RNA sequence: CUCGAUGUUGGAUCAGGACAUCCCGAUGGUGCAGCCGCUAUUAAAGGUUCGUUUGUUCAACGAUUAAAGUCCUACGUGAUCU
């Protein structure tokens, strides 16, 4: 990876960059013909937004998602990804991948409300305060829709409304 | 008229304890209802609800046996599925043909 | 902002984000483009 | 078992102390797990009528972990009886006020819609936080398991584990990231 | 100890002697009523934590009465206290700092002028009243042909509840 | 170091539940023989006390041990006093080992018998219709003949091989 | 070392089948409560010239302050700890039947 | 109910149905003596 | 559904509710300089006049008002009245 650095001596700026260490993809992927890194490694199907070992290497030190030309992720996993690294964020299960703050910003504290599976953004959800009839239930969303190929281990599939 | 429609619902209520009751007992050596029921036919055993109740009260030794032979005959249906047919049946899989 | 349940750039300076859940039209140009999803 | 008869119709239908632990754990498969036990649906002697339910105990309902958005759209209503007295909140609203009353309405919600339903509540000892009175813990027998894994955060895994899962992909060295 | 912001000392138990005009230098006339102290001292202390609340409270007595005419409990409770019986008890919710020694006397000197009270008592019984008198409502013309219906509640809700909301404004104790 | 499936650990990349290894069927039909042996051995010994078994009798299946009462609800033909055996055994079951038949167990294995000790009939059993606005009631009484068996005895036979 | 259910609580079961195919033996000996597993029994719990008397607690409650005694006592509501009336009180069967 | 499953072996999907758990007499005399068929 | 009766238009009395808001609050747009407007989003806690005239609901008119809202409640309410 590469870095910037703004040093300023004497009135006078200098803006550098420097190449840092890389990783590198581990030798003898499972499935050399796949085409993305999902594919080669017979991932597709197979994760979850708890699945932080997977997630944290698509996405940058503050927690955005990296672009997907740079990853080589399929469009279609690369929103997959996308959604399980929101999700991820709302769990509280990348705590270091944290919003840079600017200017040693200390934020007001927040009510700990623990969650999983959260699809929307929490202060963009309005109360169900009429539930409806039975046959046309207002439902709680939980989970992602992407997600429904998922392997299920289960006779009964996933439920993505509650 | 409510004596004599009421035997439809004492067999039906019955029954509806005995499930119980088998639920409960099957929950304390990790089995569900169905896996219990549904695997003790596969190995013959006709043990109906109300006598497999009456074990899990009376006989306990006896039904966690009936719950072991239960579990190790699903055992035996997981490794069956899996195979393609060149496996032999498994030990408690073996029907008694009669004729 | 006008109520709209299809939402329609009127300009080029008119573009559209997603807020509160709902579709929004921002314009800094021309203000009287400001819609929001119905 | 060659008891006598009133300390076997003793040990048959005593009263058996259970705790569960709230951590990061859904408050419906708490409710779930809770509401067979008070009513006694565990054990093969069960009867409606026979009086079997246990106690159950349960620790650190302030750190229940709802799944979705229920934190937000989930809403309790109720009614004062008076004109205007309509309330509804949500469920982070109603988590806020009582760190007990959504474990608790989620409950008495699962038990049976009949007169055994506010005894069975009476054997029910919800707790917010680590804390549990002296007395109730010496009655303690068995710790239920959680019905929902934890699963860990990113900074809870190992060296082994993190070392153990392949990289998937090459970054390219000239990328600021 | 001393005085610090978010502190809450202790109130008294008056007596209600009547009212009384003054007049402020500008001109105003004012009515005041004459609250007397009698008797007026700290009975029991109970700590933050045996409460129950969030505060600490302190009991305070009023006047004094018979002790022929009280029960043997409180009768029991003032003879350790080592005083005359009193008619009223009242408790206020005080900060740590504002504790008291139960048997101390309190005066009208606890309050000065120019300070704000909060005063609380039972109001003035009238029994069993009409709607009229007890919620204002305006009854019934006196004539153009009503029928035995001047100082009625009307109507006391809609047909369609089938039903009397709770809190409705009816006739009762005032 | 790496198979043409292998699926790096995640929480989806094998089941739930744990592996399971079924016995090699050659040693467990050996260990199978030697608990059989085991069994037929505390029969021949009678390390064993009082036994239970379950029979199916007249359509149902009754849960039963020496000295227990029946309530057979037909007439079986017998005369009070007979003495017959009950033919069709599930399971016996003793303090520390059950047999279990599929579905039946032989009858060199165990024996079952009971005593008639009262053929009678049942209390009376009220049977009624009614359908409202139609004129329509219905009375009907019944009893139902039966016999009370006692059961005497339960044997078992050290017939396991 | 496959075992069908864990072996450690209630009884060490052992599934076979006879040579024939047609009779499944079960062993089922018990398992019992090893010692260590066992706590000991909970043993534990003046000048004075007069005779001890019995300092017998003779405390009397009103029927709402004893019934919300009992219910805490006992884990239940109030409402069983409360009277019936006679018509109830004379139906209930004094000699019911009584199985073994 | 195991139903598919008899079936799936030759069997009466009710165990009521034909075969030794149904046909074969209930009981025999103590002596030995056959008893005589059931009327089902 | 009610004809072996579910009597009463308007008014009085007491009002419960909706929000499609008349006024008071917070916003966006404006052919919004300001003062007034117009239009939209949000808001139902609180409020929403007295008269002349007509049996009237409706309307007109005189004075006001921050405003004199639209509706439902068996055309709310007659074992409370007229
Ligand atoms: S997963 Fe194979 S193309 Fe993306
Ligand atoms: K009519
Ligand atoms: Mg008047
Ligand atoms: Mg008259
Ligand atoms: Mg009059
Ligand atoms: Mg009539
Ligand atoms: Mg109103
Ligand atoms: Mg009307």
């Amino acid at each position: 990876f590469r870095e910037v650095v703004e040093t300023q001596e004497g009135k006078t700026t200098i803006i550098e960059g420097r190449i840092t260490a890389t990783p590198k993809e581990s030798p003898n992927p499972p499935n050399p013909s796949g085409q993305c890194p999902i594919c080669r490694w017979n991932l597709k199907h197979k994760y979850n937004y708890d699945d932080v070992l997977l997630l944290s290497q698509f996405i940058r030190p503050h927690g955005g998602m990296l672009p997907r030309k740079i990853t080589g992720l399929c469009q279609e996993e690369h929103r997959k990804i996308e959604e399980c690294v929101k999700m991820a964020h709302r769990a509280g299960l990348l705590p270091n991948h944290r919003p840079r703050l600017p200017e040693g910003v200390v934020p007001k504290s927040k009510p700990q409300l623990n969650r999983y599976l959260t699809r929307w953004a929490p202060g963009s959800v309005k109360p169900i305060y009429k539930k409806g009839p039975r046959w046309n239930r207002v439902r709680m969303p939980v989970g992602s829709p992407l997600l429904r190929d998922n392997v299920c281990y289960s006779r009964t599939p996933w439920k993505l409304y509650h | 008229v409510k004596c004599t429609k009421a035997r439809y619902l004492k067999k039906k209520n019955m029954r509806t304890l005995w499930i119980n009751r088998i639920t409960a007992a099957s929950q304390e050596h990790g089995l569900k209802y169905p896996a219990l029921i549904g695997n003790l036919v596969k190995c013959q055993v006709e043990l109906n609800r109300k006598v497999l109740a009456d074990l899990a009260i009376y006989e306990p030794k006896t039904f966690k046996s009936l719950a072991a032979l239960a579990s190790r005959r699903r055992h035996e249906g997981f490794a069956a599925a899996l195979g393609d047919g060149k496996e032999p049946e498994g030990i408690f899989s073996r029907v008694v043909q009669y004729h | 902002f006008k109520n709209k349940t299809v939402l329609k750039k009127r300009c080029k300076d008119c573009y559209l984000v997603k807020r509160r859940g709902r579709w929004y039209v921002y314009c800094k140009t021309h203000p009287r483009h400001k819609q929001r999803q119905m | 078992s060659s008891f006598s008869r009133a300390p076997q119709q003793w040990a048959t239908f005593a009263r058996i102390w259970y705790l569960l632990d709230g951590k990061m754990q859904p408050p419906g498969k708490l409710a779930a797990m809770a509401s067979i036990r008070l009513q006694g649906l565990h054990k093969p002697v069960y009867h409606a009528l026979s009086d079997c339910g246990d106690h159950v105990v349960i620790m650190n309902t302030r750190h229940i972990a709802f799944s979705g958005n229920k934190w937000e759209q989930k809403v309790y209503s109720s009614h004062t009886g008076y004109p205007g007295g309509f309330r509804q909140v949500t469920a982070a609203q109603l988590h806020l006020r009582d760190p007990v009353a959504i474990v608790k309405l989620a409950i008495y919600g699962m038990l049976p819609k009949n007169l055994h339903r506010r005894t069975m509540m009476e054997r029910l000892h919800l707790f917010p936080d680590e804390y549990i009175p002296e007395d109730i813990l010496k009655n303690l027998v068995e710790e239920l398991p959680q019905p929902r894994k934890i699963p860990k955060r990113l900074d809870e895994y190992t060296q082994e584990e993190i070392d153990a899962f392949p990289r998937l992909w090459t970054p390219p060295e000239d990328y600021r990231l | 100890h001393p005085w610090e912001p978010g502190s809450f000392r202790v109130g008294l138990i008056a007596l209600k002697l009547g009212m009384m005009p003054l007049w402020t230098k500008d001109g105003q006339k004012h009515v005041v009523t004459l609250l007397q102290v009698q008797d007026c001292h700290v009975l029991k202390y109970t700590s933050k934590e045996n409460c129950n609340g969030k505060m600490a409270t302190l009991s305070v007595g009023g006047k004094t009465v018979s002790r022929f005419r009280k029960a043997t409990s409180i009768l029991e409770f003032y003879r350790e206290l080592g005083l005359p019986p009193k008619q009223t008890v009242k408790i206020f919710n005080i900060t740590d700092n504002a504790a008291i020694k139960p048997g101390t006397p309190l005066y009208a000197a606890h309050f000065r002028p120019g300070q704000y009270v909060d005063v609380t008592a039972k109001t003035i019984g009238k029994g069993f009243q009409g709607v009229m008198k007890r919620w204002g409502f305006k009854g019934q013309p006196a004539t153009h042909g009503q029928t035995k219906t001047h100082r009625r509640p009307g109507a006391v809700a809609t047909g369609d509840i089938g039903r009397v909301w709770p809190g409705t404004k009816m006739p009762g104790k005032m | 170091s790496y198979l043409p499936g292998y699926v790096p650990k995640t929480s989806l990349s094998s089941p739930p539940w744990p592996e399971v290894v079924l016995p090699d069927p050659v040693e467990e039909t050996r260990h199978h023989a030697e608990v059989v042996k085991k069994v037929n051995e505390m029969i021949v010994t009678g390390q064993y006390g009082r036994l239970f078994a379950v029979v199916h009798f007249a359509s149902r299946q009754w849960k039963v041990t020496s000295e227990d009462l029946i309530l057979i609800g037909n007439e079986l033909d017998l005369a009070c006093g007979e003495r017959i055996r009950l033919e069709k055994v599930l399971l016996v079951g003793a303090d520390n080992f059950t047999l279990l038949g599929k579905p039946l167990l032989g009858k060199d294995l165990v024996r079952v018998e009971a005593t008639v000790i009262e053929k009678t009939e049942s209390w009376p059993r009220i049977i009624m219709r009614f359908r409202k606005r139609k004129n329509f009631k219905k009375k009907r009484i019944v009893t139902t003949p039966q016999t009370v068996l006692r059961i005497n005895s339960i044997e078992i036979a050290p017939c396991l091989l | 070392t496959y075992s069908p259910l864990p072996d450690d609580y209630n009884c060490n079961v052992e599934l076979a089948l006879t040579s024939d195919g047609r009779t499944i033996v079960c062993y089922h000996p018990s398992v019992d409560i090893p010692y260590e597993h066992t706590k000991p029994i909970p043993r534990p719990d003046h000048d004075q010239v007069l005779k001890t008397r019995l300092e017998e607690k003779v405390e009397h409650l009103e029927e709402g302050p004893m019934i919300e005694q009992l219910s805490k006592m006992f884990f239940t509501t109030k409402h069983r700890w409360y009277p019936h009336g006679r018509y109830h009180r004379c139906r209930k069967n004094l000699n019911p039947p009584k199985d073994r | 109910a195991g139903g598919q499953w008899r079936l799936q072996q030759g069997l009466a999907a009710n165990p009521s149905g034909y075969g030794p758990l149904t046909e074969l007499p209930d009981w025999s005399y103590a002596d030995g003596r056959p008893a005589p068929p059931m009327k089902g």
